[PDB]
């Protein structure tokens, strides 16, 4: 509602959930690209495309049911029918590579650097990276799309991982 | 720093399966989580004196500890204090800090046997799995997993009772005893 | 004063501060340095002897209370019986359950709750405070409700923590 | 399927089978080594390849039906019904191995181990060991194979004992 | 060549053959330490001192042929004739320590540390630590192997004493 | 490291049985923690040799070691020396570091039988629990038992006079022999 | 005296070597701490603290011969002669200090640790021993503190290597 | 592996009363801490294949050793050499690897009878602990403790003498032609 409440948002998330909703807002955030969640709230702010279901669906996304009872006064099923009924801020790709990206330990995300290192830039991850920043560099050099998924679903079976690879598929055949 | 040479020098002087007793008898002051951790005597005593439990002018709680145990001659050698003494402080009522079913639970542990032990696990086959009280468990293990299930304890006894009388008689006169104490 | 702040914050450990910050949780965002932790509580007001002295009175660290605040176990236990003003007592049931779990517990914990979880977040090296934290995230632990704390319990073979789970709901 | 049923199997379980568990499974997952039983059921577990018929096939293979009849509320004649009409899980080879294993006493790894001591030496038969460990040795040394059973059949036959000779015989000429 | 190959050999080792891979590779990258098997494969890829045929020579090494039959697809009998013809990599030095650390047991190892205490400074250890330790310490070289010999001898170990004098009429 | 191949070569010699002689023997240099974790005599020697009872120019308590257990093979081969140099060096005042007493004991552990052992237990099992009674448990470990419960101490010796009086007459003629010796 | 060199020692050192060498330059380090071994290394080489004799000293120390031999180009009876010619840079109180925690196991440093936590307020003796000179307790000159805990603790040997010690710096 | 299958086949055959004899005849290339845990043939197999003592190359020992057992069958069968062989290659000096002392102590053994041999325990009662003189122990074990002791060895057998002369007549004769040929 206020700038407030924007705030009292930024302040009760830690730094884990920050990519997250970093990566999430990446498509509509079309201007300028923030490096900080307060930045990107006020960006919604001014373009008026931020409201009380926008943040509810943006936190919702994020699984942090407690602070949309807290703040936002509503729970789970409220929200899902409020998203099911009004349009999304965030396509289905990004949610799917946030799920996708969730399912992951430091055992499959080393597995899948050292392996990709070799399309990528070998000096251009010397920094450690997560999957959501792996995704992130695979869509600079234009080698993941909304529509092409067959390099991704070839590196997860590399690693010997079915069930995102069914997910993939799944989310291949509803479209 | 004499007190902590002679906490250090009682504690050289006790093996691996004192060291299970004294862990299995302070289990009403330690919880499993801290306990877990401890692998010597050191550990122990260090726990202890989290709770101001045992220091320099407070060793009623060691003298109890190291007479449950029978080794006495640690109580003299080093506290300085003989059996009588000890026994006359424990005889009266609310100067124990262990409570008598902890002890009665150990002394019925310290009397039976390898075969005795195993008749004991098989007699346990019905309520719980072989594959939990298998041969590596001893017997104190056994009563710390009776008591996780609430099948034992202060006021449940009955299948205590029914397995042990499988097995001998006087642990029965050990138990009623016990009784005749409450 | 303030140099006693100081002994108090040098002498605890990583898992008695992690426990200590979960405690505070109760009263916005929690800072993870224990010193800022105290710096923030004694800005606020709500820092008192008699507040601190029950805080770590849950914490069973009698010899600390000794030894820096000048009191016994008699004198919070007469501050708590005047009324626990600080922590909840479902904290305190919270905390004294994650203190009778040992690593086989957590683990087969953590390996039954993987369907509400996903694996990232769980990693490993977890205490118990962190799956509290965790369920207490996504609004499925609360004092309200206790039924997904309670079927955990009774699922990992212990009764006892279940009895304990009733008589705080019988207290209130 | 659940994450139930497979804590109450793996608790219900003793560690004299969890060797020969382990062993049955090196084939459905070679490429990767699990260190226990509940890693290797969480390995089967995201590969997709567990469900209620491979879960009773490899309960039936340990010879375990209690725990089929109390937990998986199925008997054995359902799985070996089912088990006639669909491919097997593990091969033939393996569970004769283990079948060969459960019909000998401390007193023959012994004998086995010094028959063939010249190929491997005192390290790595210091230890007690099995004769499924044996065999898995023998088949990183790559002397014993599915299409050759030479060398294991000509131990047996000097070993004294000719029935194990005989099973083998069997399995050679069914297959 | 590509990264699977290096993946699917970490993923199938255990940790005695990750061991005795790191020892059998330490004097060929004597230069930079490796952390793990991992990094090690990493440094001879780039540095170009490794090939297929290398490879295949350290899992022959290391005593792994089903490796052999089912990543590199070959058998022994290749891999023999290409040491045969192409120079080998590690020395017959390590592989005849890696020899001798085999046939020691648990129980050697502790009488052989326990003798050797009076040169060396200084828990359970293995056999291809303490050799790691006393090359260190310019004990042990490649030339100089008649210390070895003499505790050999003092253990009650022949068979090993007469490897070791047949490496030395190898040179 | 000639001297350490010496000591190896004495080690290589015994067996688990002497090896338990030996732990017995060392009760007063090595506490209960340290003697647990020992299999061999290797490591009875490192514990010797960090206490610095046994080195290159020391090695009287070796001697002793070995001349105590009845094995002169070793003295006379490994260290060259013969018995007469040890017992005159033995009954010298002030040279000896084993007191007395364990040496008594010792001896009363070596002059009993399987049957006259059995004997003992029973003697024993008014005042020991059954637990003791383990058919495992030998002679000396009975003997540090009783010194747990101070029963057995250096000035208390009527229970084992009480006990030896139901067996034989030499046990009593040793213990007398001591005590004239004081 | 190259940076190749300096890169190829602070490279090929050890964990606890690295740590070993960090305490035992502790007297060089009036200006500031060293973070790193390297940063150690560049100030005692900008310094003139550094030179081969210092470092193939210093390699010495901390029993790394096979480096001397293959870097610095010398042998064991070239730099012990030289130790003999020359002072030594660092006193051999450190060194001894070095050699008593390379003894200590596990256990009985826990039980000094235990011991010795009265007077002070997982660690090596090292640490241990850096922790007390904070406190201005044991220092080259003073040892009765620590030869007494030593001898409480039923490990005499390095009680005598201390009186070694004593009898031979005085 | 024609090699180890004819050393199982050769330790198959055996049983514990010979593998007792064959370790005690192993005394010199085998100590006590080694001897102690063997159980079976295969073990003293293993033990003298690491002393290079018993190989392809260099079979005599064990024909040496079967030889003296008195099993011509083992010989003839798992290495078909004649007796007549084997007397002409010890008639050889040097050739043969065991002490005439071993040879001549078995050979002793090899003739006294129950009775006989519980005569020769009580006329030697003085020098071995009553425990030691246990009825199960047989002259093998006699001796080897009478050369712990250092009352028999290869240059000095006047007790041996003393003993046997109030037994039997051949014994000394055997001493005699032992003394003769040495």
């Amino acid at each position: 509602m206020s700038a407030e409440v924007i705030h009292q948002v930024e302040e009760a998330l830690d730094t884990d959930e920050k990519e997250m909703l970093l990566f999430l807002c990446r498509d509509v955030a079309i201007d300028v690209v923030p490096p900080n969640v307060r930045d990107l709230l006020d960006i919604l702010r001014e373009r008026g495309k931020l409201s009380v279901g926008d943040l509810a669906e943006l936190l919702y996304r994020v699984r942090r049911f407690d602070l949309l009872k807290r703040i936002l006064k509503m729970d789970r099923k409220a929200v899902e029918t409020h998203l099911l009924r009004n349009p999304h801020l965030v396509s289905d790709y990004r949610v799917l590579m946030a799920e996708i990206g969730e399912d992951l330990d430091k055992s499959d995300v080393s597995s899948l650097i050292f392996l990709m290192k070799d399309y990528m830039g070998r000096g251009k991850i010397s920094k450690e990276k997560s999957f959501l920043d792996l995704v992130v560099e695979l869509e600079k050099l234009n080698l993941v799309a909304p529509d092409q998924l067959d390099l991704l679903e070839k590196c997860l079976k590399n690693i010997h991982r079915i069930d995102l690879k069914t997910k993939i598929q799944k989310y291949k055949q509803s479209v | 720093m004499d007190f902590s040479r002679n906490l250090y020098d009682i504690g050289e002087q006790l093996d691996s399966e004192d060291l299970a007793s004294l862990k299995f008898l302070s289990l009403d002051y330690i919880p499993q989580r801290k306990q877990e951790p401890i692998k010597d005597a050191l550990m122990l005593f260090q726990r202890l004196q989290e709770k101001r439990m045992l220091e320099e002018s407070n060793l009623s709680f060691l003298k109890e500890l190291l007479f449950r145990i029978n080794r006495l001659d640690l109580l003299i050698t080093y506290l300085n204090t003989r059996k009588e003494e000890m026994e006359r402080e424990l005889q009266t009522p609310g100067r124990a800090q262990i409570s008598a079913y902890r002890v009665m639970l150990y002394q019925i542990s310290e009397e039976v046997s390898r075969s005795e032990l195993r008749s004991f696990k098989g007699g346990l086959q019905e309520e719980i799995s072989k594959c939990k009280l298998d041969d590596d468990m001893n017997l104190l293990d056994i009563f710390i997993e009776m008591e996780k299930r609430v099948i034992l304890g202060e006021g449940k006894l009955d299948i205590l009772k029914r397995v042990c009388a499988q097995i001998n008689k006087s642990l029965l006169k050990i138990i009623n005893d016990y009784e005749e104490f409450s």
